[PDB]
């Protein structure tokens, strides 16, 4: 086994090793929560939760692509509804930034499209949107595709106009991975590689119940140490093992994202650098309100 | 026919 003991502060101690180079994060809703966006199945303040207003046949079709396209209003009443305020990125991005500063990321596979990756610092390379941004738009024509900024899609949201293409008149929609859409072509470039060569999986803030990303945590090689840090148990039966006789690599920090990753990088040594990388940045993102 | 698209 990679690990001395199935605990965060033995998962510290073999990122501090020469052996731990390349570390892959795969994140969901859940590091977005603490920054006001809420997550799908979280009881009470889950999306799924709060959608009988918008009168579903069921609670994903708001989400799903065929529906959208016949029923849209549904879709960006719950956009202009849920449109944060400020985005500021959470402990846990600044914690994936010093992973990038530091040489140790090899790729973050998010599935939030809120854009927090990017403005915590990481940049195109360093991602995997596997199910898209809503920072740009598109017409839904395939033979037109013309793009749309946030600022004509905010513009059309809050004025309760359904956003319609001015070439050809068809549904503009958010580039959005919808439930039936095929995730981006960079997501299996990216997947060939980066799971040959990971030396940590850390995995936050999802239910892994999505596919096909949820099986990318069986991707890695089976030495491979996966790290779970989230409010419940996710991604169990190549699925997590952390309670069996057999256990030897999977270890789950249950708690909140923002501690979990102070907790890491205190053990790291890092506590301070992430002090201060909060601090600026949403400093900087106070100055440029 | 398409690249795998995102399911529940
Ligand atoms: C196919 C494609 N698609 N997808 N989608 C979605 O789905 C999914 C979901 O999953 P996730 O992300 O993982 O989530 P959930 O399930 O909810 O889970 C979560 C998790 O986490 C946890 N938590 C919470 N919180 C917390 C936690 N932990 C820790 N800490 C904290 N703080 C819980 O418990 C659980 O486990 C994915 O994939 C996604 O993507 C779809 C849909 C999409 C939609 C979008 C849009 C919305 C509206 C708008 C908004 C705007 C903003 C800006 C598709
Ligand atoms: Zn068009």
């Amino acid at each position: 086994r990679l690990l001395d003991e199935l605990t965060l502060e033995g998962v510290a101690r073999y990122m501090q090793s020469e052996r731990c180079r390349r570390v892959i994060c795969l994140v969901g809703a859940g590091i977005s929560t603490s920054a006001g966006i809420p997550d799908f199945r979280s009881p009470s303040t889950g999306l799924y939760d709060n959608l009988e207003k918008y009168h579903l046949p069921y609670p994903e079709a708001i989400f799903e692509i065929s529906y959208f396209k016949k029923h849209p209003e549904p879709f960006f009443a719950l956009a202009k509804e849920l449109y944060p305020g400020q985005f500021k990125p959470t402990i846990c991005h600044y914690f994936m930034r010093l992973l990038k500063d530091k040489g140790l990321l090899l790729r973050c596979y998010t599935q939030n499209i809120d854009t927090l990756e990017r403005i915590a610092g990481l940049e195109q390379e360093d991602l995997v949107e596997a199910h898209g941004t809503f920072y740009t738009s598109h017409c839904v024509s395939a033979s037109c595709r013309h793009e749309y900024p946030l600022s004509w899609m905010k513009e059309k949201i809050f004025s309760e106009v359904t956003p319609k293409c001015e070439d050809c008149q068809s549904l503009v929609k958010p580039d959005i991975v919808f439930f039936g859409e095929s995730l981006p072509a960079r997501f299996f470039s990216c997947m060939q590689s980066d799971f040959l060569k990971v030396d940590l999986l850390l995995v936050m803030g999802t239910s892994l119940q999505v596919q096909p990303f949820a099986s990318l945590i069986s991707k890695a090689p089976l030495s491979t140490p996966r790290l779970l840090i989230n409010k419940e148990k996710a991604g169990q039966s190549g699925g997590m093992d952390f309670d069996s006789k057999k256990a030897y690599r999977d270890v789950a920090w249950l708690g909140e994202c923002d501690q979990g990753c102070l907790a890491l990088a205190e053990l790291l040594g890092w506590k301070k650098e992430l002090e201060d990388l909060v601090r600026r940045e949403h400093a900087s993102i106070d100055a440029q309100s | 026919e398409a690249l795998p698209k995102a399911t529940g």
